[PDB]
RNA sequence: UCUCAGGAUAGCAAGAGCAAGUACGCAGUUUUAUUAGGUAAAGCGAAUGAUUAGAGGACUCGGGGUUCCAAGAAUCUCGACCUAUUCUCAAACUUUAAAUUGGUAAGAGCCGCGGAGUUUACUUAAAUGAACUCUCGGGAAGAAUGCAGUGCUCUUAGUGGGCC
RNA sequence: CUGUUAAACCAUAACGCAGGCGUCCUAAGUGUAGCUCAGUGAGAACGGAAAUCUCACGUAGAACAAAAGGGUAAAAGCUACA
RNA sequence: GUUGUCGGCCAUACUAAGGUGAAAACACCGGAUCCCAUUCGAACUCCGAAGUUAAGCGCCUUAAGGCUGGGUUAGUACUAAGGUGGGGGACCGCUUGGGAAGUCCCAGUGUCGAUAGCCU
């Protein structure tokens, strides 16, 4: 076996998603709760059905999720997974070689507390992508990444041990 | 997992066009191009493919036949080497200079270089021949812009000014030239700025990047730089604009094919063994035996 | 009332009783579904046109121009 | 029927070809036409522009006027025991060239040929085209295959 | 069509005429050339809709009963998911797809990117194209068979409950 | 007005089948650009059958005011603007 | 022999898991001051040149799925004309004409271009 250094395993992207379940101030408050994390404008997803359980009427503001690449989002990967021991479960794993934990008291993050600001719960999902991710997210000439290109599970769980020091269980 | 892929599926599968699987021709927008008004009967129908290349910027002149699709004249970016540039030839000048060159030559197959000029000063202002048309009126070209987007200060349109600053007509507006501006908050002005296209046609911002390149660290200009300033030093001169005055009186005064005069003889062992002819029904029947006893064996 | 709705029984043949009437192939035909853009340069080309013989106070007229 | 309307009944006839959904079909759009061509009329479904009433399909008329988007052309119908002249005007998409003529100038130029080049030797040749004959005298020295009428027998 | 026992209106019918009865014309016929079509059938281990049979299944989605000991594991029972199949079907299903049948044609008003013309918002960068004129070159007559029903005007009767 | 009866051009009856029309829309008309929907597998605090976020796969199985049939994938679908 | 660019036909081109990769191109690739662009320089846009065939892509491999063409099916089903044919009938069959489709077989698996090139 011979082996490029295009093999390279990245983070693609971290996203930060925060769903309340509400259309009110709380939102505004994860929204800023947001900007303040990332440094970028954070984005709102909409409630795409009714549900009464959930008082949830369809196109109704939902969510607010954010989108982060390079150092920022591997700077708060440290703050996340140090917030989570640096400790994650198998089933935290995915087929598309890409992982995800939770987390609540964004407090534990290293941001201040206010009356606007109070704790909030958050979805951390990491996608992890070798070097020619392009040639699937271009427009001219699109096409799917080969086989030998992709990132199997195994080899994610290996990229979390051998990064960031964790165990897996 | 129920398989979502059947024998069905297959047989069901429109097979999309050669050509739309491969992610190069938008079929919507060329028949849109193509359509010529069939009151002329057989009447040929002019346009202008602008294809960037991560290297080369490709100009042609194309028209639609039936069986296929003609080139009346070609500009491939790397005929700027035969004058002298090594790196960039992906710039926005590269592709001036490239649709300078196909004009010029187009004009020159045709004749009409001596009726048609063009603005040989470049200023940015709206050029295209069409309105000092008086004999044989200019040649017209359609801009294809493909797959590419219409982003303001596009290559495309750079090889648009090469060419209808080298005289053929190209209907333009000039709203996505480089250097256009339409003011959102009060509703304040259309603010065409010739001096920012062509200061982009030369490539004064390439050298506005060097110094700042320059300014921050050596290692920066290196990274970024390196063919393309030991390029610059082998033509002994100190800016782009030079550079590119000279590409582009060089190509306004002997613009012609570079015709190689190379003559090859028979060099073809090694790749026709890489490129394996397809395998004879016996040879598979011999492949099934051969595997068959493999596996009997063990 | 009764009544029987619709029979085309004796139609068919009442129809190729006399034959199947065909219209006559005329050299020269009419102008309808022709364009204007066309039908002005036939008029201007025949016009103009020395071969084709025309009236005489018409000639005068070509001939003047 | 109690219903006429345009398209009425049109549902196998109009349903484009099998896998023929959203063919563009450039070649139709490049197609040259000229007043005295003979055309064939075909429809295509996705074009709604154009479209001839459903009785003109596959019908062949000869072209009358060329406009920008559409061929004018002449078929006739028969009404009532008489036949009436029809001025269809139809988008380039349901037109295409009907062979029927091709086929003629081709023959033609290579009989002239022939009967020139005799003209030249002084035999007459005649391009009239015979039909099937009655078959020559023959022959035959073969192998005889000897059958014989099967018993009955019953496959279940 | 207040129209349903009626009226007009075409069609069918008679008489008087017109025209060179383009026979290279005509045809409820074939032949030949170019072409249409989704019916019959067939097909549902192919789409849509139905719809029986048994088995397997590393990997499965849940239920129940079994058992043990214990809450888990082992295991019987169900279906759902594939696995390889299988029974019988559709006028408002269909990939496939007939017979019978529909267009258009089978030359002097022919063929040939050969000529010379004509075109004042027709076409093209383009004597480019296009349409028509006068030219140049070639062209045994360009399938069988039949023609004691050639085409067209004019005026007008009866009919408009049908039946086998 | 659509699909059938209707018998592969067209045409074809019945108080024959199954349905639909006397409205609705300054956008649901028109244009440009970008995007790809239905659904499936695996993955992420509260989160639970079902809310959002991810990736892989998705011939079209979704959507297109209204009935049916046909038509549509860098669109006729979704988003934004004019 | 091989490449980019624009293609006509639109699976013999698609789908799956692999082998292979001269040259030149194409790409992956490096970077966000500038025109342009987003929640995010992912993309779109711009500027490049430290790496690399690992991707994309060419070419081939599979008693591969699919698709394409022939064979069987079968002169079977259906059908044109005739019948003072048979049968109580449903229906079947005689004379003269046309004539299919799935299981199962066997073969094939992209073709035609204009333009500029690589293989001295
Ligand atoms: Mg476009
Ligand atoms: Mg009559
Ligand atoms: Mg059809
Ligand atoms: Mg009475
Ligand atoms: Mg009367
Ligand atoms: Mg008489
Ligand atoms: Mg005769
Ligand atoms: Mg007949
Ligand atoms: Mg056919
Ligand atoms: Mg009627
Ligand atoms: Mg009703
Ligand atoms: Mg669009
Ligand atoms: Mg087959
Ligand atoms: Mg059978």
């Amino acid at each position: 076996k011979k082996e490029n250094k295009m093999r390279e395993v990245k983070i693609a992207k971290l996203v930060i998603n925060c769903c309340v379940g509400e259309s009110g101030d709380k939102l505004t408050k994860a929204a800023k709760v947001l900007k303040d994390l990332s440094g970028q404008e954070p984005v709102f997803s909409r409630a795409r059905y009714t549900i009464r359980s959930f008082g949830i009427k369809r196109n109704e503001k939902m969510a607010v999720h954010v989108t982060i690449r390079g150092d920022k989002a591997r700077d708060i990967l440290t703050r996340g997974l140090k917030v989570k021991e640096m400790e994650l479960r198998k089933k935290n794993f995915s087929n598309t070689g890409n992982f995800g934990f939770g987390i609540q008291e964004h407090i534990d993050l290293g941001m201040k507390y206010d009356p606007s600001t109070g704790i909030f719960g958050m979805d951390f999902y990491v996608v992890l992508e070798r070097p020619g991710t392009r040639v699937a997210r271009r427009r001219r000439a699109t096409s799917r990444v080969g086989n030998n290109q992709m990132i199997s599970k195994e080899e994610c769980i290996n990229w979390f041990k051998t990064e960031f020091e964790g165990n897996v269980y | 997992v129920k398989v979502l892929k059947t024998k069905a599926y297959f047989k069901r599968f429109q097979t999309k066009y050669r050509r739309r699987r491969e992610g190069l021709t938008d079929y919507y927008a060329r028949k849109r191009l193509i359509i010529q008004d069939k009151d002329k009967y057989n009447t040929p129908k002019y346009r202008l493919v602008a294809r960037a290349t991560n290297t080369r910027i490709i100009a042609q002149i194309v028209y639609a036949t039936l069986k296929c699709d003609r080139v009346l004249c070609a500009a491939d970016s790397y005929e700027l080497k035969r004058f002298g540039v090594s790196t960039g030839l992906a710039s926005y000048a590269a592709a001036y200079a490239t649709g300078l060159l196909l004009a010029r030559r187009l004009l020159k197959q045709i004749g009409l270089d001596t009726v048609y000029a063009g603005q040989t000063k470049v200023d940015g202002a709206y050029f295209n021949v069409d309105e000092d048309q008086k004999e044989k009126k200019p040649f017209k070209a359609i801009l294809d812009a493909g797959l590419v987007r219409t982003t303001t200060g596009n290559r495309v349109f750079g090889v648009l000014k090469g060419a209808c600053d080298g005289g053929i007509n190209i209907p333009h507006s000039e709203s996505r030239f480089p250097g256009y501006v339409r003011a959102s908050d009060e509703g304040e002005s259309s603010k065409y700025k010739p001096e920012d296209h062509k200061a982009r046609i030369f490539g004064k911002h390439i050298d506005a990047y060097m110094k700042h390149l320059k300014g921050q660290s050596n290692e920066a200009f290196q990274k970024q730089f390196s063919k393309w300033s030991k390029t610059l030093e082998a033509a002994k001169v100190d800016s782009v604009e030079k550079l590119f005055t000279k590409v582009h009186a060089e190509i306004r005064k002997n613009p012609e094919r570079v015709k190689s005069t190379k003559k090859n003889d028979k060099p073809k062992r090694d790749h026709k063994k890489f490129y394996p002819t397809k395998l004879t029904a016996a040879q598979r029947k011999d492949r099934v035996k051969t595997k068959f006893q493999l596996a009997l064996s063990q | 009332a009764k009544s029987k709705n619709s029979t085309n029984k004796n139609q068919i043949s009442k129809s190729h009783r006399n034959g199947i009437k065909k219209p006559k192939d005329h050299r020269h035909i009419s102008t309808k579904g022709v364009n204007p853009r066309f039908l002005r340069n036939r008029r201007r080309a025949i016009k103009n046109d020395p071969s084709i013989k025309k009236s005489k106070n018409l000639e005068k007229k070509v001939n003047k121009e | 029927t109690h219903s006429y309307g345009y398209r009425r009944q049109t549902r196998k006839k109009f349903a484009k070809a099998y896998k023929t959904k959203g063919h563009v079909r450039i070649s139709r759009y490049l197609t040259t036409y000229k007043v005295g061509e003979y055309v064939d009329i075909m429809v295509d479904g996705s074009q709604h522009k154009g479209m001839p009433y459903k009785l003109y399909h596959g019908r062949t008329g000869k072209v009358f006027n060329v406009n920008p988007r559409s061929i004018g052309v002449i078929v006739h119908r028969i009404v009532n025991g008489r036949y009436i002249e029809k001025r269809l005007h139809v988008k380039i998409e349901h037109v295409r060239p009907s062979n029927v003529k091709t086929a003629l100038s081709k023959r033609y130029q290579a009989n002239d040929q022939a009967k020139a080049e005799g003209n030249k030797a002084g035999k007459r040749v005649s391009t009239k085209r015979n039909p099937g004959q009655p078959l020559e005298a023959v022959q035959v020295q073969g192998a005889v295959n000897f059958q014989h009428p099967k018993v009955f027998r019953e496959i279940f």
